[PDB]
């Protein structure tokens, strides 16, 4: 079967989060289940199974009694429970499946991996974006081809959308990705490329769709008159 | 609490066979080693088996023991009786930190 | 020297074998519960040799001491020294008639 | 942790490729069984072989896995386009009392050509004065490969503080693009006579500048 | 647990006068340290109080044949011991657990992982809480206010190996008394000197 994860969840800095797992169709109670996290910089560590059945916890000495996994019947889902998050918990969680055998060996082998959760938390929480426009200058544009667009400042959280006129223009846009700064704050950029024998009678305008911060906001960019 | 049962008296004629019980009360009869020893009247006592199976070099080969964990007692069998093996035996224990004889 | 044990056994005349309480070189000491808060033995290097001391000593306590070096403590003895005869009885010795 | 992997590994596109993993004496040399796992960037990773000895369901017969005594080693033959990711060891750690991963080795040898920069600077609009800050952007485009180092200089002095560059992505015609922001304040942005961005690549040096006045 | 490239001694492991139950079997227990083997190994569990009298080789119960069989030629050194303060706890301790049903016997020095629901009946029932399907699978009932027979008890086990390699884990020699004053007969890692 196939086991489907959340999307992307931001919290605070001492907060609990609270994530699900669920499974699609079958082979779910009855086998064990556990939590796999990878992040990126160092290996994949292995906090601990739960198994089902007899709702028993089974986690590592490496972690102390913080994180708690509880167990569903009857729906077949998972609940992960975080509290007190630390400045290292930028990584992604798996949700795994264990399929015992038998053998000299005997090792807990994962056949079975889930979709993914993008957990990561910072500083510099969600707030208002700012949107500046960009306009050429006469000096900027010597040939039939001037560059434009609008710049996003200080918005929370990822992912962050750019549409042109509600996908009107499709040749020629760009999006760039965002970067961490000093205080955690990201910001990316947008430009196109038009001919400069529209830029009299076409209008370019930028929405911004935020559906964390259910923001949607709506500026107009005009050309410079000094250059 | 663990005090080890011995039969008081065993008789038997000479060259036949005979087996020597000893059973243990609360602990098993097998989580502890069981150690026998057969003491002459007006003598020293002397180690006739140990390990519940090993016999210490000089004493005779009909001096074997056996282990029953089920019924918790230790059987101590002789073979083939002799005037020499008319003597008191013991079994010995150890419970936790605490010798107990029979 | 070796790291056996020491061990302190008696034994009543026509009862089976008590034992008392057992001792290793160092000050390692533990007793039988019955004989417990009564039980004082010592080990001296420098003569050889450990001593037993027994408090309150009553007409129940006659019976045949023997010291036995223990080489396996929750097994077997090997070798046991001869038994000496202690009689507890009366208030003085006094000639025969 | 208790499990050590080689950083990276170099190969060729038909020749044998043979990674070693060693551990200690207690998970991987005790007896347990090892299990193989790819970290493709961006999907979920999968099982490839579990136990050295069965072969899943939808994995190619080239992997092989075989544990000499205290390692264990797997071998590829040939060098295919889904190769690009991470190969870690995984087993039972009877100290950690739990299963432990390895460190990951990295697969690629070199697949990015040069190319030819074009930059762009952009001085902030009107509105921007207003806000108490000065984001100053000099956006890179139409380069191969993405790495290219970004430096800024104020006419007299660098400037070391403030200085960001993004990673860049694949556009639609195979290149990468990129841009760099610079945290300032409109009070000094008028006092200073120009700003700049200059960036090398393969020892291509351009520069352009902006006047504020 | 492998013990390699490791040397050892035995006699601290046996002044605790804290074990409840000792038993080795295969070598006499006064006289293993000077012999030389070459590997130990050695396995940590939990076992309830009725249930030491099982690790035995020579019968048939339901924990010695389904999670852990001890063979004819067993050389082992078994150790246990009452922990019960620590690996117990109030309102129920439930985190160990055991495997009750098997579908057959399985080899010695062999461990089962198998989580599958054994089947007893002729019908499938695809992992389902049904009729003719049990979870192999149980909880332990152990509580800190039980009796005797029934307490969590740490028992281990130590086997040794005899192949055709050197010896590395091994008693070395044992630290004899020092004498003085007398002719004896001694031996400094470069002469066998005789003198006082």
């Amino acid at each position: 079967v196939q086991l489907v994860e959340s999307g992307a969840e931001v919290k605070k800095p001492g907060s609990s989060v609270k994530v699900s797992c669920k499974a699609s169709g079958g082979t779910f109670s009855s086998y064990a289940i556990s939590w796999v996290r990878q992040a990126p910089g160092q290996g994949l560590e292995w906090m601990g199974g739960i198994i089902p059945i007899l709702g028993i916890a089974n986690y590592a000495q490496k972690f102390q009694g913080r994180v708690t996994i509880t167990a569903d019947k009857s729906t077949s889902t998972a609940y992960m429970e975080l509290s007190s998050l630390r400045s290292e918990d930028t990584a992604v969680y798996y949700c795994a499946r264990e399929n015992g055998y038998s053998g000299y060996g005997a090792a807990a082998n994962f056949d079975l991996w889930g979709r993914g959760t993008l957990v990561t938390v910072s500083s510099a929480s969600t707030k208002g974006p700012s949107v500046f426009p960009l306009a050429p200058s006469s000096k900027s544009t010597s040939g039939g081809t001037a560059a434009l667009g609008c710049l996003v400042k200080d918005y929370f959280p990822e992912p962050v959308t750019v549409s042109w006129n509600s996908g009107a223009l499709t040749s020629g846009v760009h999006t760039f990705p965002a970067v961490l700064q000093s205080s955690g704050l990201y910001s990316l950029s947008s430009v196109v490329t038009v001919p400069s024998s529209s830029l009299g009678t076409q209008t370019y305008i930028c929405n911004v769709n935020h559906k964390p911060s259910n923001t949607k906001v709506d500026k107009k960019v005009e050309p410079k008159s000094c250059d | 609490n663990f005090m080890l049962t011995q039969p008081h008296s065993v008789s038997e004629s000479p060259g036949k066979t005979v087996t020597i019980s000893c059973t243990g009360s609360s602990g098993s009869i097998a989580s502890n080693y069981v150690q026998w020893y057969q003491q002459r009247p007006g003598s020293a006592p002397t180690t006739v088996i140990y390990e519940d199976n090993q016999r210490p070099s000089g004493v005779p080969d009909r001096f074997s023991g056996s282990i029953d964990s089920s019924s918790n007692s230790a059987s101590l069998t002789i073979s083939g009786l002799k005037t020499e093996d008319e003597a008191d035996y013991y079994c010995q224990s150890y419970d936790s930190s605490n010798v107990v004889f029979g | 020297s070796g790291g056996y044990f020491w061990s302190w056994i008696r034994q009543p005349p026509g009862k089976g074998l008590e034992w008392i309480g057992c001792i290793y070189y160092s000050g390692s000491t533990n007793y039988n519960p019955s004989l417990k808060s009564r039980v004082t033995i010592s080990v001296d290097t420098s003569k050889d040799q450990f001593s037993l001391k027994l408090s309150s000593v009553t007409a129940a306590d006659t019976a045949v001491y023997y010291c036995a070096r223990q080489l396996w403590l929750r097994g077997r003895f090997d070798y046991w020294g001869q038994g000496t005869l202690v009689t507890v009885s009366s208030a003085s010795t006094k000639g025969p008639s | 942790s208790v499990l050590t992997q080689p950083p990276s590994v170099s190969g060729a596109p038909g020749q044998r490729v043979t990674i070693s993993c060693t551990g200690s004496s207690s998970n991987i040399g005790a007896g347990y069984d090892v299990h193989w796992y790819q970290q493709l960037p961006g999907t979920a990773p999968k099982l490839l072989i579990y136990g050295n000895s069965n072969r899943p369901s939808g994995v190619p017969d080239r992997f092989s896995g075989s544990k000499s005594g205290t390692s264990a080693s797997l071998a590829i033959t040939g060098l295919q386009a889904e190769d690009e990711a991470d190969y870690y060891c995984q087993s039972y750690d009877s100290s950690l009392s739990g299963s432990v991963f390895g460190g990951g080795t990295k697969l690629t040898v070199l697949g990015q050509p040069k190319a030819a920069p074009s930059v762009t600077l952009f001085p902030p609009s009107s509105e921007e004065l207003q806000a108490n800050k000065a984001t100053l952007v000099c956006l890179i485009s139409d380069f191969y490969p993405g790495a290219v180092t970004v430096a800024w200089k104020a006419d007299s002095s660098p400037v070391k503080a403030g200085v960001e560059t993004t990673t860049p992505s694949k556009q639609s015609n195979n290149k990468y693009a990129a841009s760099s922001y610079l945290s300032l304040t409109p009070e000094q942005w008028k006092s200073h006579r120009s700003y700049s961005c200059q960036v090398t690549h393969e020892g291509s040096t351009v520069e352009k500048t902006v006047a504020p006045t | 647990k492998r013990i390699s490239n490791c040397v050892a001694d035995y006699s601290v492991l046996y002044n605790s006068a804290s074990f409840s139950t000792f038993k080795c079997y295969g070598v006499s227990p006064t006289k293993l340290n000077d012999l030389c083997f070459t590997n130990v190994y050695a396995d940590s569990f939990v076992i309830r109080g009725d249930e030491v009298r099982q690790i035995a080789p020579g019968q048939t119960g339901k924990i010695a044949d389904y999670n852990y069989k001890l063979p004819d030629d067993f050389t082992g050194c078994v150790i246990a011991w009452n922990s019960n303060n620590l690996d117990s706890k109030v309102g129920g301790n439930y985190n160990y657990l055991y495997r009750l049903f098997r579908k057959s016997n399985l080899k010695p020095f062999e461990r089962d992982i198998s989580t599958e629901i054994y089947q007893a009946g002729s019908t499938p029932c695809n992992g389902v809480e049904g009729f003719n399907c049990y979870f192999p699978l149980q909880s332990y009932g152990f509580q800190p206010t039980n009796g005797v027979g029934y307490q969590p008890y740490r028992v281990v086990v130590l086997s040794f190996e005899l192949l055709h390699a050197p010896a590395t884990v091994c008693g070395p020699k044992k630290s004899t008394n020092l004498v003085k004053n007398k002719c004896v007969n001694f031996n400094f890692n470069g002469l066998t000197g005789t003198g006082v």
